[PDB]
RNA sequence: CCAAGAAAAGGACUGGAAGAAAUCAUCCAAGUUGGGGACUAUUUUCUGCCGUAUAGGCAG
């Protein structure tokens, strides 16, 4: 509490978990490479106010 | 202290998977058998006629607790800078590394599998090392390592003090360990959450499952390496900042003492101070080994 | 033409698995005095989600009901105040049957089951003088509901556990009950009122 | 199947300006204000006139 | 022992006929959600037999 009073918790409630849900992404077992692609396009549009 | 403080993790596996080979092919995988009886019973053993059971994974190291990721205060950003470097420079690196290289040529990360009939651990790095422990079954926590295993955990400490502590070295490992089995022993895989019970798998790019160890559990086995509180070794804790034990239902760096992180945080300038007068005590060595397993230290 | 009595748990906190093995038992070494008789084993109590916290007998011959109604364990029950026990009367007329069947099946769904029908398979094999090879089944399984009971062996080391079913009845043959005046899948036919009604009386 | 945003993408390509404070350092993503995320704070403050 | 005490509003009905809201009309410009993590615990499913047999039935 504001770091002044350590708060009044008992020792054995810290040692309880946390439980919590989440998404996560991993490489499968046995693929050689990943590829990432994307396309880009320019425009010569900083000539003239729209 | 400062409101917005965060580092991130510096060093870190992927996940573990078990398999065997066949004289017909190189990976196939082991795999689980459930009945829905949903509510559902199933079980896992290593099939007749397989000698022994391999299991893989990858771990990356890299040299990240030298700056913090997110900072909102210049002067605490120019302390915990002159602080870390204050330390490399003396060494201390060689003692952490030293004792997360312990870890794994031990094989404590195969928890409940450990029984086997005798278990061989070797080890390849991106720098061209091999490394090779024939019988894992036989290293202490505390203790002096027979003849020429000794020796390569020092040439392991060696490649991982580097690769904690500079940049821009790309430092991979890759860690096959093998396990001679009984006639039909059981396998112990990572567990499910729920809200019976259920085991946790992974699928091949093939479509077939196979058993596994979540990354972090694996994870949890590698940081036990804290022994500084005291005066009274024992065995290690998981660092934690709190200094929480779960087996016994306690605390060992209850705020209470004034033993934890927080308090430890806010005397960095002290520290500092000593470092330049210098012996590296238990106080700094937790310090630093907090900030390689990084988080979130904020709202001071 | 059957007459029952039944036994009801008064305590909260009462473990219905640990306490209905102790009540088998005594059934078994009753069944081991006097081979030629039959006492059936009922759940009045029985529900989809639990086991129930009571137990009852049914049986043909009134006055060897009585009997078993006598033994020692029993009595010391409901002296402490563990156990409600009811008097021996007629069972109703007007009521269905179940069989009570118990599925040893269900044992290949653990490892250690596995364990030990490989090994004696491999071992029976140097009478053939064939190579061991063995060939396993599909990974899907589908199986009933059952509840469990703890018991422990009979003169020996081992403890183990009794899994049952509920099945409805259907009429033919003869019957007979097993040692612990269970039914079985096959070669072991009898069956029970299922007494849920008028349990008011406990 | 598992993407980047446009604007994260955008984002990265255009990491362009050390052309603050005459020290190139690292270089800010083009904003009005020269906002720095990783330090919290702002490079070109309307009260420097920058 | 209440501006005291007592009180039957009842019967009967038939609002119908006609009808045309239309014509047009342009929402546009840029924009980074993000850093950490043990579901296994003081838990019950262990031992034999029939059988060509991880089929299918039985004793503890």
């Amino acid at each position: 509490d504001a770091n002044l009073k350590p708060k009044n918790i008992e020792r054995y409630e810290l040692a309880y978990s946390n439980p919590q849900t989440i998404e996560a992404c991993y490489v499968p077992p046995n693929v050689d490479e990943l590829y990432c692609r994307f396309s880009l396009r320019v425009e010569a549009n900083s000539m003239r106010p729209y | 202290l400062c409101t917005h403080l965060s580092y991130s993790r510096s060093l870190s596996p992927g996940k573990a998977v078990f398999f065997y080979k066949t004289a017909e092919s190189d990976f196939v995988p082991l795999r689980i058998e459930v009945a829905k009886i949903p509510q559902t019973i199933e079980a896992c053993y290593v099939p007749p006629n397989v000698d022994e059971l391999y299991c893989r994974f990858s771990l990356r190291v890299e040299a990240n607790s030298m700056r913090p990721y997110v900072c909102s205060n210049p002067d605490v950003l120019r302390v915990m800078i002159g602080l870390a470097q204050a330390y490399q420079r003396l060494g201390g690196y060689n003692e952490l590394a030293r004792r997360y290289s312990a870890n794994v040529l031990r094989g404590i990360w195969l928890w409940r599998n450990q029984y086997t009939q005798g278990t061989k651990i070797e080890i390849k790095t991106s720098l061209g090392s091999t490394y090779h422990i024939p019988d894992a079954r036989r290293l202490s926590w505390s203790g002096d390592w027979p003849e020429l295993e000794q020796k390569q955990l020092e040439q392991l400490t060696s490649e991982m003090a580097k690769a904690l502590s500079q940049p821009d070295i790309f430092w991979f490992a890759d860690v096959t360990a093998s396990l001679k089995t009984g006639f039909c022993q059981e396998i112990f895989p990572s567990q499910k959450f729920t809200e019976s019970r259920q085991l946790a798998t992974v699928e091949c790019s093939d479509g077939q499952l196979a058993a596994c160890i979540n990354p972090q559990k694996i994870g949890a086995a590698l940081q036990k390496i804290d022994d500084w509180w005291a005066n009274d070794a024992d065995l290690p804790l998981r660092v934690h900042e709190y200094g929480a034990n779960h087996e016994a239902l306690t605390a060992l760096r209850h705020p209470a003492t004034g033993q934890d992180f927080y308090h430890l945080l806010t005397k960095a300038e002290q520290f500092v101070t000593v470092l330049e007068s210098s012996e590296l005590p238990g106080e700094v060595h937790y310090l630093m080994a907090v900030l390689v397993k990084g988080g979130l230290f904020q709202k001071g | 033409n059957r007459y029952f009595f039944a036994i009801r748990y008064l305590s909260d906190d009462v473990d219905c698995g640990l306490l209905a093995g102790r009540c088998i038992s005594i059934l078994h070494g009753f069944r081991q005095a006097h081979p030629g008789i039959q006492i059936g084993v009922a759940f009045p109590e029985w529900s989809d989600r639990d086991l129930g916290r009571s137990i009852a007998f049914v049986s043909t011959n009134k006055s060897l009901l009585e009997r078993f109604r006598e033994r020692s364990y029993f009595q010391v029950m409901q002296a402490d105040n563990f156990f409600a026990l009811s008097l021996v009367l007629e069972v109703p007329d007007t009521c269905q049957n179940v069989r009570f069947i118990r599925n040893q099946n269900l044992a290949k769904l653990f490892v250690g089951e596995r364990r030990r029908r490989l090994a004696r398979a491999k071992r029976r094999a140097k009478a053939r003088g064939e190579a061991f090879q063995p060939h396993m089944p599909d990974e899907t399984k589908v199986v009933g509901v059952f509840h469990s009971v703890f018991m422990q062996s009979a003169s020996s080391g081992q403890s183990y556990i009794l899994h049952i079913q509920k099945h409805r009845y259907e009429r033919s043959e003869d019957s007979g009950y097993s040692s612990y005046g269970l039914a079985s899948n096959d070669l072991y036919t009898g069956y029970v009122p299922d007494l849920g009604a008028i349990f008011s009386t406990l």
